[PDB]
């Protein structure tokens, strides 16, 4: 008349499948998801400073397209460009658009400091019906369209030293008229030229007369260029025509700032990780929402699910049916 | 698993055991019963929590990166941007896949290990007063009332007390 003592382990009615070295599917008592596969649909407005572009690209806000004037001197951790954004000023292109957008986005600020450039012998503040500002013609707020005074456009030669201890970003341009009649009417000389230089570098652009496609009343174009001036260096601008002059400089910074393309609405919540699909939580190490991310994010992976076993092997009672 | 206890010599688990991961069932002259072993249960849970917390520990915070979607065809520079992102994503996807496989194989083995540890601990406690039936049970060769069972479960079973009684029931 003895006694039996049996060792054993638990089981559950509803186990979970997981992958191991030897088995692509084996049942365990519990597991936990390591891939974040869903989003709120909304970009959380804390803790990062989100700046909604609304109808504006970062570049139009930089240049100062009139419908973008509300962005003057703005700052951001993440600038959000929307697909509905449109331009509504003088038609322009930026050779190396991608790079200018990238370095401004990264700088995280549009802080502009006006400088007293002296443009002797030309008319300043030129405008166009392509770029309406209130009822009448206008232009980019940060650019200064110089044209002839009386019937002369003298050789412009000006200097702006950087005696500050930060980098200055100057944005400037070159006007490409559609006809010779427009060129000589605006600048006298039959062929303009713009040379912008520092001690170490230089850019020279010869304008190119000819028709482009009509955009907002004009076949002409402006081409946008940039120059960074370091502490101790000096900017020199030299031109006998076609200069779209800077009015000053943008203060450059380094930091955590960036830019993202998204149509997700911005909402009042807290989330460290932002994707174009909206914010996602970052408690899991991986995510399948979007390879584009900003902040403290899980790493993007191709799997939509990965299950980490948090329990033993699940072995139920043998079934009689 | 590697120790051959869970899904091995122990035919199956107990759905009835709701207060623990590992434990004891007995039959004696007073009836049947069941009790969880808190220590083996906790050793398994602490190890699993340990590996869970290591895996979910935040490590990257990224800000400005490269563009990853493109609206224009550009050629060489964009091909390189896409290739870089695709290389990265495949390497991380591989890491993720490997991580869970290794983690899960190990989780299955350490839980199997704890079952086996408890079985060997119990067997050594009983000395020559019981025999291994081979199915995860010991046949105890003496009258073991509920006090005696709980002495086995909480580590106070003095085998010398019952040895002479037990040795006689075994070698006849
Ligand atoms: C266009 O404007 C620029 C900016 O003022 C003129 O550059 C300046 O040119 C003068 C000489 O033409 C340079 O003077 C020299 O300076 C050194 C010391 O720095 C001195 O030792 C020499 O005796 C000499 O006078 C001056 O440094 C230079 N400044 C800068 C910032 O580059 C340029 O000459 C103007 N050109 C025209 C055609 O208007
Ligand atoms: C997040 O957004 C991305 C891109 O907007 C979605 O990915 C697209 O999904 C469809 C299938 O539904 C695919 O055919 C496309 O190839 C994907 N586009 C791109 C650009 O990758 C993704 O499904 C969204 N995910 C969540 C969870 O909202
Ligand atoms: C099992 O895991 C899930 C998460 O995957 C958790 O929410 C649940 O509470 C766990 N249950 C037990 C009994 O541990
Ligand atoms: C931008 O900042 C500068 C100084 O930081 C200031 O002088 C200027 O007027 C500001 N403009 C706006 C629109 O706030």
């Amino acid at each position: 008349p003895g006694a039996t003592l049996c060792l054993g382990h638990h089981a559950v009615p509803n186990g979970t499948l997981v992958k191991t070295i030897t088995d692509d599917q084996i049942e365990v008592t519990n597991a936990t998801e390591l891939v974040q596969s869903s989003s709120t649909g909304k970009i959380c407005n804390n803790p990062h400073r989100i700046l909604d572009g609304i109808d504006c690209t970062l570049i139009d806000a930089l240049l100062g397209d009139p419908h973008c004037d509300v962005f003057q001197n703005e700052t951001w951790d993440l600038f959000v460009e929307r697909s509905k954004a449109f331009s509504n000023c003088y038609p322009y292109d930026v050779p190396d658009y991608a790079s200018l957008r990238s370095l401004v986005a990264s700088s995280g600020t549009l802080e502009f400091i006006t400088e007293g450039f002296t443009w002797t012998g030309v008319t300043q503040n030129g405008g166009s019906n392509a770029c309406k500002r209130g009822p009448g013609s206008g232009f980019f707020s940060r650019l200064n369209w110089l044209t002839k005074s009386g019937s002369t456009y003298p050789v412009l030669n000006v200097t702006m030293p950087n005696n500050d201890n930060f980098d200055k970003l100057y944005i400037w341009g070159v006007h490409h008229p559609s006809t010779n009649q427009e060129q000589t009417s605006l600048y006298v000389q039959a062929s303009g030229r713009v040379t912008v230089s520092t001690r170490r570098s230089q850019q020279t652009i010869i304008p190119n007369i000819g028709s482009r496609p009509w955009v907002r009343m004009t076949s002409a174009r402006i081409s946008i260029y940039w120059t960074i001036v370091k502490p101790g260096d000096v900017l020199v601008i030299n031109s006998n025509g076609n200069l779209i002059a800077p009015r000053g400089y943008f203060k450059m910074r380094t930091g955590k700032s960036s830019i993202m393309r998204s149509d997700a609405p911005i909402d009042t919540c807290i989330s460290e990780c932002i994707t174009p699909n909206g914010s996602i939580p970052n408690d899991k190490p991986f995510q399948n929402v979007n390879k584009i991310t900003y902040g403290a994010c899980p790493k993007y992976v191709k799997q939509n699910t990965l299950k980490l076993a948090t329990g033993m092997r699940n072995v139920p009672e043998k079934q009689t049916r | 698993g590697l120790f051959g206890a869970i899904a091995g010599f122990i035919e199956n688990g107990w759905e009835g055991m709701i207060d623990g991961w590992y434990g004891f069932r007995h039959q004696n002259s007073e009836g049947t019963g069941q009790a969880a072993d808190l220590k083996s249960t906790q050793a398994a849970i602490d190890q699993i929590n340990g590996k869970l917390n290591r895996v979910i520990e935040k490590t990257n915070e990224k800000f400005h990166q490269i563009e990853k979607e493109f609206s224009e065809v550009e050629g060489r520079i964009q091909d390189l941007e896409k290739y870089v992102e695709d290389t990265k994503i495949d390497l991380w996807s591989y890491n993720a896949e490997l991580l869970v496989a290794l983690e899960n194989q190990h989780t299955i083995d350490l839980t199997d290990s704890e079952m086996n540890k408890l079985f060997e601990k119990t067997g050594r406690q009983l000395r020559e007063n019981a025999e291994d039936m081979g199915n995860g049970c010991f046949k105890i060769y003496h009258k073991c009332d509920n006090a005696c069972i709980e002495s086995i479960r909480n580590g106070t079973y003095d085998h010398d007390v019952y040895r002479d009684e037990a040795l006689n029931n075994r070698f006849q």
